[PDB]
């Protein structure tokens, strides 16, 4: 029903207006690299 | 094409839209035969 | 001995054989990226492709 | 049709050492040679064929 | 950067020579531990 | 006739009860497999105490 | 993904199978506001407890404690070698 | 401590020992497909979908499939290739199919064809892929 | 879906990005719009008939792919309703006989009778009405299709089973039995085969299994006996010489 | 599953020595002696034979 | 083909390659905490009751 569809956790307000899935984001494992600055990160070439 | 029985390993051409059974063995598990176009590997 | 310059290392290194295992979590399975991908139909929110 | 898959045998072959005594100086690098993919000026061809019939 | 590049000249490790003590020390440690155990027994008997 | 009951492998009512390694290998079975699970729709299920 | 260690202690990371999300600014106002508000050099000290969040960590600290005693003497060769790794260096060699 | 690349729970490892078989492994995976008659007229079948007859296909290549609609073992199937060609008849012929996931680069190990419990023809396909430590 | 600047010759559907751009020049005619893929009165008796179809199919105990088409065949026969004024259970049983033939594995009416009250005559009658009702053709029977289960019911080894099939096959190609029901022929071949192996059986037992008599086999046997020796397959190992094959 | 052709650390050829190891042990040479006679010395090349489990002899029991 | 050991470890021609210098710490390049527990090198020229050469 339209109450159960606008209800709480994963509804239309707690699940599609506050928290939403965002495009343009990639996640990869981290490894050390002491030859980098603090200001930098090293991206692989397939993600880039 | 050509199929291989799962018990007696006797090749037998199964025609399209035809029951799946061997001959001389009466079995119902068939393995497709390896291809004939060639692929090359590296020892690396 | 150092491998780049051949000089000795001032400290002595503790070395020996041990038994290691290779876990199941490999990196080929955890990398993924999205940039203007397919979207849903009813709510027009980004969807898996 | 052996027990090891195709890329297992292709790997145990590369680590076999071949007699490279004198004719390494006459062989070009296959990326430098003006031939096609392969020629007897920058390669050596091998061949294996075994079949087991006895028990 | 400069302290990593000196650190491959100096080097560092942990073995088990870094985790053991001389007999003079071990004997002294054993002596005090035995005395402490005896004291607890004296406390237990008086309570009864 | 009443019905059909699943059978736990390597029991006294299985087809693998009391076989020798020369026959366990002939049915393409592992002689080291412990047994003690059901086969239900292809899957292999185990009951937790 | 590859990042410097001095940045491990804010994120509470460690390099045994963690994963870290990356978001990419699209417009030019948002890349300008991330550049002038929230870069990692601009966030060394914290407003929580008015001290820095990032300090020398792991091997670097132990080596520094052993690089700065009074019996540590460096010959001419590794003075040349170590001075090759300074980006903020004068060009002058200090007299020993 | 060698060069700083093994700090905070990491390991440096010998590259020319990986080249001699160190910790090399393989990786198998299976896929199921089952032809089904969901309706009197809506019926599925394994066959090689042709461009002008079937309609719902993508422009991907359908040359690796054989006449049956399955890939013979031995070929090198890469990401976004079709492996099983299954066409549905339209109340003409509207084709479906199964595609790989992305970034597999496997090799088709063996293909099996038989009858499952309710008696519908179905097939299983195993894909082989080698994993070198990185 | 229409672009003013240029005509669209092709509009590929990008499954990966859920996007629709037009190759000839390029244009998302549709961007992010393509998702990337007691109460029962009618058939109270039909509804019950399919339970009774299932309860009839259950007795034979086999993968029930034959049953779903049997359910659709009835549904079809029900829908036309030309044959509506007829007994449902006969139609169900006739649907069943047809499906087995449609699966290329017919079961005898005698068998079909075992699971139903309907006389073979009424099933045959209803059968022809359905053929006329649904306007569809059928297939002729083959002996080998019943070589499997009967020899199975006798637990006869494949070699005997296969030998019988050749004997049967050779006999029909030569029409050594003009008009003789292939059931009695297969059974006599089976008999002959069983009589050519250690797994001999009496005609009455075979007759009992084929649902016929022993005198019925005796005649068919008399018809095949002249060629008993030559009817056997070339790959066979006698347990009894053809000369020593009994007569009846 | 099968003896590697090269020690992972040195590179010394260790593949051809498997059959011999079984034979020397069969002759009752103590393991320490057998390894020395084969000539492996460094403790990285002795780990190769000392800790090898031969699984190929159990996959030859399944009919092809 | 022909190649060397930077391509792949199947093209290098050598097993272990030993190398060492200064068999006694005449230079103190390495520093022993207790110089008595260390075995004497194969190439050493020290006495049986000494540990290191003088610096
Ligand atoms: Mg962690
Ligand atoms: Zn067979
Ligand atoms: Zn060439
Ligand atoms: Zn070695």
């Amino acid at each position: 029903s339209l109450k159960q569809r606008l209800k709480g956790k994963e509804g239309r307000v707690r699940g599609n207006l506050m928290g939403k899935r965002v495009d343009f984001s990639a996640r990869t494992v981290i490894t050390p690299d002491p030859n980098l600055s603090i200001d930098q990160v090293g991206v692989p070439r397939s993600i880039a | 094409m050509i199929y291989i029985c799962g018990e007696c390993h006797t090749e037998n051409e199964i025609k399209s839209r035809d029951p799946i059974r061997c001959r001389e063995c009466g079995y119902r598990i068939m393995y497709k035969k390896r291809t004939k176009r060639l692929v090359v590997f590296d020892a690396r | 001995y150092n491998g780049f310059t051949g000089r000795k290392i001032t400290s002595q290194i503790f070395i020996g054989p041990t038994y290691y295992q290779r876990l199941k979590h490999m990196v080929d399975d955890k990398i993924h990226s999205r940039a203007r991908g397919p979207i849903q139909i009813l709510n027009r929110q980004p969807m898996e492709g | 049709s052996s027990v090891l898959h195709d890329e297992f045998i292709a790997h145990r072959l590369g680590l076999i050492p071949l007699t490279s005594d004198d004719i390494v100086d006459k062989l070009q690098y296959s990326r430098d040679c003006t031939c096609e993919e392969f020629c007897p000026e920058c390669s050596v061809e091998f061949t294996l064929d075994v079949r087991c019939n006895e028990d | 950067t400069v302290i990593n590049n000196w650190l491959l000249i100096e080097g560092h490790t942990i073995g088990i020579g870094d985790s053991i003590a001389d007999s003079k020390t071990y004997q002294d440690i054993q002596n005090t531990i035995k005395k402490a155990k005896q004291d607890v027994i004296e406390v237990i008997e008086k309570a009864h | 006739f009443i019905g059909k009951i699943p059978i736990m492998l390597r029991s006294t009512y299985c087809l693998l009860n009391g076989l020798t390694d020369r026959d366990l290998c002939e049915l393409n079975e592992c002689p080291l497999d412990p047994g003690g699970y059901f086969i239900i729709n292809g899957s292999e299920k185990v009951l937790i105490a | 993904f590859r990042l410097n260690l001095s940045v491990t202690t804010p994120y509470n990371a460690d390099f045994d199978g963690d994963e870290m999300n990356l978001h990419l600014p699209q417009s030019l106002e948002t890349r300008a506001e991330i550049q002038e508000l929230a870069m990692v050099p601009r966030m060394i000290v914290t407003p929580q407890s008015n001290r820095p969040v990032m300090g020398i960590v792991q091997d670097t600290l132990t080596a520094v404690r052993k690089f700065t005693k009074r019996d540590v003497f460096l010959e001419r060769g590794e003075v040349m070698n170590l001075l090759m790794f300074l980006s903020t260096w004068d060009g002058k060699v200090p007299q020993p | 401590s060698y060069t700083g690349y093994n700090q905070e729970d990491s390991v440096i490892m010998n590259r020319s020992a990986v080249d001699r078989g160190f910790f090399r492994s393989v990786f198998y995976r299976s896929y199921k497909e089952q032809e089904s008659k969901k309706g009197f007229d809506q019926e599925e079948v394994f066959e090689k979908p042709t461009r002008e007859t079937c309609q719902g296909m993508r422009h991907a290549i359908y040359d690796k499939l054989d006449d049956d609609g399955l890939i013979a073992p031995g070929v090198r199937v890469s990401g976004d290739d079709v492996i099983i060609g299954k066409t549905v008849t339209l109340p003409t012929k509207r084709d479906c199919s199964t595609f790989l996931r992305t970034s597999e680069t496997g090799i088709v190990d063996q293909v099996m064809v038989t009858l499952n419990q309710e008696g519908y023809k179905f097939c299983k396909i195993r894909v082989r892929s080698v994993r070198i430590p990185q | 879906v229409t672009c003013p600047n240029h005509p669209d010759a092709i509009l590929v559907e990008d499954y990966r990005a859920g996007d629709m751009i037009c190759p000839e020049c390029g244009l998302v005619v549709g961007d992010r719009v393509i998702d990337v893929g007691t109460m029962s009165s009618s058939d109270r008796a039909m509804m019950n008939a399919f339970k009774e179809i299932t309860t009839m199919a259950d007795r034979i105990n086999l993968p029930r792919n034959i049953v779903d088409r049997t359910n659709n065949l009835f549904k079809q026969v029900y829908e036309q309703k030309s044959l509506k004024g007829r007994a449902n259970d006969a139609i169900a049983s006739a649907c069943l006989y047809i499906a087995c033939r449609q699966e290329g594995v017919p079961r005898t009416f005698k068998e079909i009778c075992a699971v139903s009250r309907i006389s073979k005559k009424e099933i045959g009658r209803c059968f022809k009405l359905i053929l006329k009702a649904l306007e569809t053709s059928v297939d002729l029977i083959t002996t080998g299709d019943f070589m499997s289960r009967f020899c199975s019911n006798l637990c006869l080894p494949k070699q005997v089973q296969m030998a019988a099939t050749h004997i049967a096959r050779k006999a029909v190609e030569l029409d050594l039995v003009p008009g003789r029901s292939p059931i009695s022929v297969a059974a006599a071949a089976i008999y002959m085969a069983s009589q050519a192996s250690a797994e001999k059986r009496t005609q009455k037992e075979i007759g009992d299994i084929a649902g016929v008599a022993d005198v019925t086999i005796r005649q068919s046997y008399r018809l095949i006996y002249p060629r008993a020796p030559d009817l056997f397959p070339t790959d066979f190992k006698f347990d009894t010489p053809v000369d020593k094959l009994p007569q009846l | 599953m099968i003896i590697p052709v090269r020690c992972f650390t040195c590179g010394k050829i260790v593949g051809n020595k498997w059959e011999a190891y079984l034979g020397l042990l069969q002759a009752e040479y103590t393991e320490g002696d057998a390894l020395d006679a084969l000539g492996l010395k460094r403790y990285c090349c002795r780990r190769m034979l000392l800790a090898h489990v031969d699984l190929i002899e159990k996959l030859l029991n399944y009919a092809p | 083909k022909k190649g060397f050991g930077k391509e792949h470890a199947k093209w290098n021609p050598t097993a272990g390659v030993a190398f060492e210098y200064d068999p006694d710490n005449a230079l103190r390049h390495t520093v022993y905490p207790k110089p008595e527990e260390w075995p004497k090198s194969e190439y050493s020229e020290l006495d049986e009751d000494e540990s290191q050469a003088p610096y």
